[PDB]
């Protein structure tokens, strides 16, 4: 996911802490704020895709 | 040529040999009188229902005269594709403009 | 040419030499019929990933017929340039239009 893959990460990361925290703000938060119940996720056939 | 004047004259290929542009002067120049002495042979509707089928083989006779002018149509609908396996079938909304220059 | 029915001859060489623009078309105007008299060595599942290196390794022959189209490929990010020790390495942000008359 990050800007460097040339310095690449498997155990160091490069995100803040909040960063997922953010995620968890906008993800279980505003989404549903917006849902009125009507969103569902998907899994993703990137062979197709 | 048909007239239509009579019930038991118009037949599928009077209509289909005559024109699109054709058909709009001969059925406008036709008589007010309707003639009953001798009908057509599926009655007063079933004449209506021989007419129709002219006017629907006339429009693939203009598909034919504007084949040049726009594209071949890729399906509108998935469920439709050769391979379904690796991609999905995609279904086209439509919206383009089908002309060639 | 790779016969799109059936799934053993589906390799590397076969997707990569043919390009994007003429892959749109073979994918559509298959048959529909499935056959299975021979199968796949890395299974079938694995004939979609024989098929999918096809198509990235030829993103760079379709990229290759455009090289006198687009721009040299600017540093996005810092970390990427050589001299190091009086000025840092910058990171172009690529919103430009890269079209080259």
């Amino acid at each position: 996911t990050q800007a460097r893959a040339a310095d690449a990460a498997d155990d160091r990361p490069h995100r803040p802490a909040d960063w997922t925290v953010h995620h968890k703000i906008y993800y279980y938060v505003l989404v549903p704020a917006f849902s009125r119940g009507r969103c569902c996720t998907a899994g993703v056939r990137f062979d197709r895709v | 040529a048909p007239q239509f004047h009579r019930p038991s004259t118009i037949t599928a290929d009077n209509v289909r040999a005559l024109g699109m542009r054709g058909l709009v002067l001969a059925t406008n120049n036709a008589q007010f009188i309707m003639d009953n002495s001798y009908p057509h042979p599926h009655g007063t509707q079933g004449a209506v229902r021989e007419f129709l089928r002219g006017q629907a083989a006339a429009l693939t006779d203009l598909g034919v005269t504007h084949a040049n002018n726009t594209f071949a149509p890729q399906p509108m609908f998935a469920g439709d594709a050769a391979a379904e396996w690796l991609r999905p079938s995609f279904g086209l909304k439509r919206t383009y403009s089908p002309f060639v220059v």
